[PDB]
């Protein structure tokens, strides 16, 4: 597996409601998903595989 | 009726398409969610969100 840094960034998801992506599973955990509109974080990475 | 998954979408604090735009619940949400798939019925069929 790889991870990605992210810096800089607007982070709405919303644009994902104008591609054709459709998640079985979303699901957080230490935050509600209803929180993360309104929230800034400092350190984001991400894994995928 | 629902795309299938977007069934995990009806539930207290939720996030999506369906939670935002279409359908929500309160945080303080008391009864029970049914669900069962209609891929024999619902296929020829127009539905919108
Ligand atoms: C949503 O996605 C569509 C494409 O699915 C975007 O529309 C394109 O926008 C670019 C940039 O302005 C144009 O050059 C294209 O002609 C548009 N159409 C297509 C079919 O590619 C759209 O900008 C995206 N964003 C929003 C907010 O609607
Ligand atoms: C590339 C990630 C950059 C950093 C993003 C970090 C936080 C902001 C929100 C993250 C949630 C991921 C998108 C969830 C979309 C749900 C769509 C659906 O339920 O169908
Ligand atoms: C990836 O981008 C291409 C080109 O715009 C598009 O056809 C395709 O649907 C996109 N894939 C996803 C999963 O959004």
């Amino acid at each position: 597996w790889e991870r990605m840094r992210i810096t800089n960034c607007v982070a709405d998801y919303s644009v994902l409601y104008n591609s054709s992506a459709s998640f079985s599973t979303f699901q957080c955990y230490g935050v509600s998903p209803t929180k993360l509109n309104d929230l800034c974080f400092s350190s984001v990475y991400a894994d995928y595989f | 009726v629902v795309k299938g998954d977007d069934v995990r979408q009806i539930a207290p604090a939720q996030t999506g398409v369906i939670a935002d735009y279409n359908y929500k619940l309160p945080d303080d949400f008391t009864g029970c969610v049914i669900a069962w798939n209609t891929n024999s019925l619902d296929s020829s069929n127009e539905f919108f969100y």
